[PDB]
C-alpha cells in the first residue's frame, strides 16, 4: 500500500517547520496544526473503510517518523503529530497505531529519558496516548 | 516471492509433483472433476485460421497419398523390372497418377474442405497440428459445428425469429433439433436455444415470483454482512437473473 | 533469541516461536493494564476534564515524576482544543477549503471530476467487505461467558489462498483472510474453512441426470493438513482421513527435489501458540487430497479492548477476495449447474449448462435422452465463493 | 540413459530403443549419401541426428525441447560444430521437402517439418535422385565462384645476371643505425 | 590505425626483424607480427619501401618512452 497520495508531503513540511523552530513546546506545534489547520485530513467525502485505512496507514508513517535515528527534537514533532492524528480522527472505534515488539521497549525508553530530560510535555502526550490505548502491539510497524 | 504458487512443491529439476495419490486415484475412479477443466480460452481469429488450414491440409494428404504412393510404387516396380511392354504400361500408370495428382492438385480448396460430416483424423490433427493443445473431441466439435462452412452462420432475420417463437411454442420449447429442423434455415439446435433464451419472457423475468424472493431473502440474510450482498452469485439458486 | 525482524523489507520477516512472542508481549504489559480487555480512560476538551482531574492528575504526576499542579498544567497545555480545529458537529462528506494540506488538495482533484450526472455516485470506492466484515464484530462481546477472549491473548491474521488462480496476474492473490487465537487448536481452523471443494461431486449421468451423487466430497474424503516450518499436521479424526504427507516425503526423500528432510503430525497435535513460524512467508494448506490452500501469517497481535471478543464467531473473517460465476453458454447469462462432453448439439467441449437449458435442451418431456453427450452435475466455484 | 524411466528424468521422454535405433541409421545414411560425412567429425553428425529422430518420434512436446535441453538429460558432451552440423541437415531438409507435393503445398519451415521426417525416409531414394540432378559441396566454396583457379601471368624471367643493386643498398644498415642496434639490447 | 603505425615506425627504425619487434610490443608474438605484415603488404608496399629506406636512429630509451606514452595516451582516449 504505501502512503496517502500527500500526506507525506505535508508530514514532512510540518516535522521540518517544528524542527526550524528550535522548540520543543507543544504549545508551538499546535500554533502550527492550527494555522494550517491539518485536521481538516479526516473530513472530504471518504467513507468508513476509507478512513479506516487511511488512519492505520497515517498512524503508521506518523510512527515511522516517531522511530530513530532521528534526533530528539524530530521525535517529539513526531509524537505531537502521532497525538494530533489519533485525536483528531473520526473513527469508530478510534483506530490504533501499529507498533511492533522491538519497538515498544525503545519507546518506554524514550519516555523515560523525556521524563528525564524534563521535558514533560511530550511524556505526558505519549501517557495520554496509552490512557486512550491508541496503539496496537504488533509484530511489526 | 512468486516461486510457491501452485502446485506448492515442485521438482527443483524436472518441475513434476510427486505420483498420484490413493484419495486422488479413488476420485478419479470416481469420475469427480476438477476446477482447472473450467478453464477455456475463447477462439482467437488466428486459431480459426489454422484450425482452417489444418482441415485444408488434412484432406489435401488424405487425397493424395493413395496416389502418390501409387505412383512410387510404379516407379519401384519400373525400376525393378525390364520387360519392355510391361515397361511401358507401368509407364503409362505413371503418366495417370501423375494427372490425377496434377488434378487433385489444381481442385479448390472448397472441394477439398468437402461436407460438414466428412472424416477426419481428429487425433493426429489435435496432437500434430497444434501439438495437443486443444483435444481432438474439442477441435472436432468446433469445427463440424460452428467452423465448417457449411454451418448457418448468418444473423437471424425478424421472420426466422417470430417462426422459431412459434415453433418452439409448438414443440412445446422442447426438442429444439426438431425445432431447429422444422425452422428450415440450416440451423442447429444450440443456436435456437441460445437464440429464444436470449429472447424468451419466461427465462428473464422483469417480474419476481414468492420462492425466488424467499430464496433471495434467504441467502441474502445468511450471508450479508452490512450493505454487502452476493448480487449476482445468488443467481446459482433461483432461476431467471444474471 | 525470538525478535522478529525483516528477512525482506515490508515483505516477509524472520521466524519466531509464537509462544515465546506472546510471553514476550505479555511481560511487557502485563501488569500495565494496556493490554486489558477493559475500556480505559479518554482525552477531551480541557472545559470537561474537570472530573476526570482527580483520578489523571495523581497518576500523571506519578508515573511522569512531576508535581501535581504540573500534571494539570500538562494537561491543560495537552487539551483537545489546542488540536481540534474541526468542531465535532463537521460533516466527513465534504473537503473544508480552509485549509492547505496537499492531500486534501489531491482529495479536492479526486472529487471535483466526480460530480457530473454521469460521474456523481454513492458506489463502492475500492473495496467493500473489509469494512463490513470490522463494523459487523469490532468492539462486540460474546453471548456465553466460555466464548470470551482471554486478556493478552494473542490475535493471528492467517491468508489462505483459493484453488481458483489468475495464472496471469502475480503482484495480488485471491484469499480469504482469517483471525485465530492463540490459544486455539488447529482443528477449529481446519474445520471451519468453507472451500468450495468440499462441495466437489462426480459422475456422468446423460442417461439420468436426477441421479445425481448423494455423497459431496466431505462426505466421502476427510483427509486434510497444514504445513509449518517443515511440520505436516494431517488430519486423522476419521477413517476417511489418510495420511497424505507419507506418499510426498517418500517421493521427495527419494531425490534431490530442492526440498529438505521433513516429518510428519497429527492436526490435533499442536495450538496456534505452539508453532515457530515467519510471518509474511508463504506455507501450505491441503485438503481433500489434492486441494492445496497457501498460507500466510499476514499479521500477529495482542488483543485489544476495541477488538472483536466474541468467541462464538472465531475463527474470524475479516477480508475476501471474489471469483467470477460461471455462466453457462447458451443463454450466456444464467449460471451454469450442469457441463457436458462429446456433446454434439454443444459448439465446443466442454460445454456448460444450466438447469433450465441442460434439460430443455438435452432431454425430452418424459426425460429421455436426446442426441449424443455426456453429462455432468456441475457446482460452480464462482458462486460458493 | 534416455531409456529407462529414471527419477531423474521424466517419463515422457522415454521410447524404444529399436525404433529409435532405426529413425537414427536412417537419417545417417542419409546425411552420408547427401555428401554430409566425408571429410568430417561423425561424431557432432550423429548427436544431431539421434536428437531431431528423439524430438520427431514425437514432435507433440520435444519440439519445445533444445539440444542443450538434450544433453543436460542424457548427460552427453556436445561437441562444438553439432549446432552447424544440424543447421546443414535441416537445409538438405527443406530441399528434400521442397520435392513431394504435399509438403511443398503446405509450404513448411524449419521447425514445424520435424512431423514429417518418416514420411521423407519412406520415400527417400527415388526423391533424392530427382533432387540431385538439381550434389553437395563444402557451402563455403558453393557460393557460386565464377573465377576458379586463374592462370597467374607467366613471370619465368630471372633477367640475365643482376636486375638491380640498390636493393643491397636498401637492405643494409647505416653506422647510425649499427650503432642504434648495439644498443637495442644492452 | 595508431598500432600500424607503430609497426611501421618500428620497422622503419630496425628493419624487418620480428623477434625483436615482438619483444618491445607487450603482447604481440612474432607470429602475430608476421600475420600483419601478411595482411598489409598489399596496400602497404609503398609504406615498407619508404621503412626500409627510412633508417631512423634507433635509440633504446627514446623509443622504449615514446611507446610507452603513446600507448597510454591511446588506452585513454579509446
Ligand atoms: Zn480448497
Ligand atoms: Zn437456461
Amino acid at each position: 500500500m504505501g502512503t496517502p497520495p500527500g500526506l507525506q508531503t505535508d508530514c514532512e513540511a510540518l516535522l521540518s517547520r517544528f524542527q526550524e523552530t528550535d522548540s520543543v513546546r507543544f504549545e508551538d506545534f499546535t500554533e502550527l496544526w492550527r494555522n494550517m489547520k491539518f485536521g481538516t485530513i479526516f473530513c472530504g467525502r471518504m467513507r468508513n473503510l476509507e478512513k479506516n485505512m487511511f488512519t492505520k496507514e497515517a498512524l503508521a508513517l506518523a510512527w515511522r517518523y516517531f522511530l530513530p535515528p532521528y534526533t530528539f527534537q524530530i521525535r517529539v514533532g513526531a509524537l505531537y503529530l502521532l497525538y494530533g492524528l489519533y485525536n483528531t480522527q473520526l473513527c469508530q472505534p478510534k483506530q490504533k497505531i501499529r507498533v511492533a515488539l522491538k519497538d515498544w521497549d525503545e519507546v518506554l525508553k524514550f519516555q523515560q529519558d523525556l521524563v528525564n530530560a524534563q521535558h514533560f510535555d511530550a511524556a505526558y502526550i505519549f501517557r495520554k496516548l496509552r490512557l486512550d490505548r491508541a496503539f496496537h502491539f504488533t509484530a511489526m510497524p | 516471492m512468486g516461486h510457491f504458487m501452485k502446485p506448492y512443491f515442485k521438482d527443483k529439476v524436472t518441475g513434476v509433483g510427486p505420483p498420484a495419490n490413493e484419495d486422488t486415484r479413488e476420485k478419479a475412479a470416481q469420475g469427480i472433476k476438477a476446477f482447472e477443466e473450467l478453464l477455456v480460452t475463447k477462439w482467437k481469429n488466428w486459431e480459426k485460421a489454422l484450425l482452417r488450414k489444418s482441415v485444408v491440409s488434412d484432406r489435401l494428404q488424405r487425397l493424395l497419398q493413395p496416389k502418390l504412393l501409387k505412383l512410387e510404387y510404379l516407379h519401384q516396380k519400373q525400376s525393378k523390372v525390364s520387360s519392355e511392354l510391361e515397361r511401358q504400361a507401368l509407364e503409362k500408370q505413371g503418366r495417370e497418377a501423375e494427372k490425377e495428382i496434377q488434378d487433385i492438385n489444381q481442385l479448390p480448396e472448397e472441394a477439398l474442405l468437402g461436407n460438414r460430416l466428412d472424416s477426419h483424423d481428429w487425433e493426429k490433427i489435435s496432437n500434430i497440428n497444434f501439438e495437443g493443445s486443444r483435444s481432438a473431441e474439442e477441435i472436432r466439435k468446433f469445427w463440424q459445428n460452428s467452423e465448417h462452412p457449411s454451418i448457418n452462420k448468418q444473423e437471424w432475420s425478424r421472420e426466422e425469429e417470430e417462426r422459431l417463437q412459434a415453433i418452439a411454442a409448438a414443440h412445446g420449447h422442447l426438442e429444439w433439433q426438431k425445432i431447429a429442423e422444422e425452422l428450415g434455415t440450416s440451423r442447429s439446435a444450440f443456436q435456437c436455444l441460445q437464440k429464444f433464451q436470449q429472447h424468451n419472457k419466461a427465462l428473464k423475468r422483469k417480474e419476481w415470483t414468492e420462492e425466488e424472493d424467499r430464496m433471495l431473502t434467504q441467502l441474502v440474510q445468511e450471508m450479508r454482512v452490512g450493505s454487502h450482498i452476493p448480487y449476482r452469485r445468488i443467481v446459482y439458486y433461483m432461476e431467471g437473473r444474471d | 533469541c525470538n525478535f522478529p525482524e525483516y528477512e525482506l523489507p515490508e515483505l516477509n520477516t524472520r521466524a519466531f516461536h509464537v509462544g515465546a512472542f506472546g510471553e514476550l508481549w505479555r511481560g511487557r504489559l502485563r501488569g500495565a493494564g494496556d493490554l486489558s480487555l477493559r475500556e480505559p480512560p479518554a482525552s477531551a476538551l480541557p472545559g470537561s476534564q474537570a472530573a476526570d482531574s482527580d483520578r489523571e492528575d495523581a497518576a500523571v504526576a506519578r508515573d511522569l515524576d512531576c508535581s501535581l499542579e504540573a500534571a494539570a498544567e500538562l494537561r491543560a497545555v495537552c487539551g483537545l482544543d489546542k488540536l481540534k480545529c474541526l468542531e465535532d458537529g463537521e460533516d466527513p462528506e465534504v473537503i473544508p477549503e480552509n485549509t492547505d494540506l496537499v492531500t486534501l488538495g489531491v482529495r479536492k482533484r479526486f472529487l471535483e471530476h466526480r460530480e457530473e450526472t454521469i460521474t456523481i455516485d454513492r458506489a463502492c470506492r475500492q473495496e467493500t467487505f473489509v469494512y463490513e466484515m470490522e463494523s459487523h464484530a469490532i468492539g462486540k462481546k460474546p453471548e456465553n461467558s466460555a466464548d470470551m477472549i482471554e486478556e493478552g491473548e494473542l490475535i493471528l491474521s492467517v491468508n489462505i489462498l483459493y484453488p481458483v488462480i489468475f495464472h496471469k496476474h502475480k503482484e495480488h492473490k485471491p484469499y480469504q483472510t482469517m483471525l485465530v487465537l492463540g490459544s486455539q487448536k488447529l482443528t477449529q481452523l481446519r474445520d471451519s474453512i468453507r472451500c468450495v471443494s468440499d462441495l466437489q461431486i462426480g459422475g456422468e449421468f446423460s442417461n439420468t441426470p436426477d441421479q445425481a451423487p448423494e455423497h459431496i466430497s466431505k462426505d466421502l474424503y476427510k483427509s486434510a493438513f497444514f504445513y509449518f516450518e517443515g511440520t505436516f499436521y494431517n488430519d486423522k479424526r476419521y477413517p476417511e482421513c489418510r495420511d497424505l504427507s507419507r506418499t510426498i516425503i517418500e517421493w521427495s526423500e527419494s531425490h534431490d527435489r530442492g526440498y529438505g528432510k521433513f516429518q510428519t503430525a497429527r492436526m490435533e497435535d499442536f495450538t496456534f501458540n505452539d508453532l515457530c513460524i515467519k510471518l509474511g512467508f508463504p506455507y501450505l494448506y491441503c485438503h481433500q487430497g489434492d486441494c492445496e490452500h497457501v498460507i500466510v501469517i499476514t499479521d500477529i497481535r495482542l488483543v485489544h479492548h476495541d477488538d472483536c471478543l466474541d468467541r462464538t464467531l472465531y475463527p474470524l473473517l475479516i477480508k475476501k477476495h471474489w471469483l467470477w460465476t460461471r455462466k453457462c453458454f447458451v443463454c450466456k447469462m444464467y449460471t451454469a449447474r450442469w457441463v457436458t462432453n462429446n456433446d454434439s448439439f454443444a459448439p465446443e467441449d466442454p460445454c456448460f449448462f444450466c438447469d433450465v437449458c441442460f434439460r430443455m435442451l438435452h432431454y425430452d418431456s418424459e426425460g429421455n435422452k436426446l442426441g449424443e453427450f455426456l453429462a455432468y452435475p456441475y457446482v460452480d466455484p464462482g458462486t460458493f465463493n | 540413459k534416455l531409456f529407462q524411466a529414471s527419477p531423474s528424468v521424466p517419463a515422457k521422454y522415454v521410447e524404444d530403443k529399436e525404433k529409435m535405433l532405426s529413425r537414427t541409421m536412417q537419417l545417417v545414411e542419409l546425411a552420408n549419401e547427401t555428401w554430409l560425412v566425408t571429410g568430417r567429425h561423425p561424431l557432432p553428425v550423429i548427436t544431431a541426428a539421434t536428437f531431431l529422430a528423439w524430438q520427431s518420434l514425437q514432435p507433440a512436446d520435444r519440439l519445445s525441447c533444445s539440444l542443450a535441453r538434450f544433453c543436460k538429460l542424457a548427460n552427453v558432451d556436445l561437441p562444438y560444430p553439432a549446432s552447424s552440423r544440424l543447421q546443414e541437415l535441416l537445409a538438405v531438409l527443406l530441399r528434400m521437402a521442397e520435392q513431394l507435393a504435399w509438403l511443398r503445398v503446405l509450404r513448411l519451415d524449419k521447425r514445424s517439418v520435424v512431423k514429417h521426417i518418416g514420411d521423407l525416409l519412406q520415400h527417400r531414394q527415388s526423391l533424392v535422385r530427382s533432387a540431385f540432378r538439381d550434389l553437395l559441396l563444402p557451402p563455403c566454396m558453393l557460393k557460386s565462384p565464377k573465377r576458379i583457379c586463374p592462370v597467374p601471368p607467366v613471370s619465368t624471367v630471372t633477367g640475365d645476371e643482376n636486375i638491380s643493386d640498390s636493393e643491397i643498398e636498401q637492405y643494409l644498415r647505416t653506422p647510425q643505425e649499427v650503432r642504434d642496434f648495439q644498443r637495442a639490447q644492452a | 590505425n595508431k598500432e600500424t603505425d607503430m609497426f611501421f615506425l618500428a620497422i622503419s627504425m630496425v628493419g624487418t626483424d620480428f623477434s625483436m619487434i615482438g619483444q618491445l610490443f607487450p603482447h604481440r608474438a612474432r607470429i602475430e607480427i608476421k600475420n600483419k605484415f601478411k595482411r598489409e603488404e598489399k596496400t602497404n608496399g609503398w609504406r615498407i619501401d619508404k621503412a626500409f629506406q627510412e633508417k631512423r636512429p634507433f635509440d633504446f630509451d627514446f623509443f622504449a618512452h615514446l611507446l610507452q606514452k603513446v600507448l597510454a595516451e591511446e588506452e585513454k582516449r579509446k
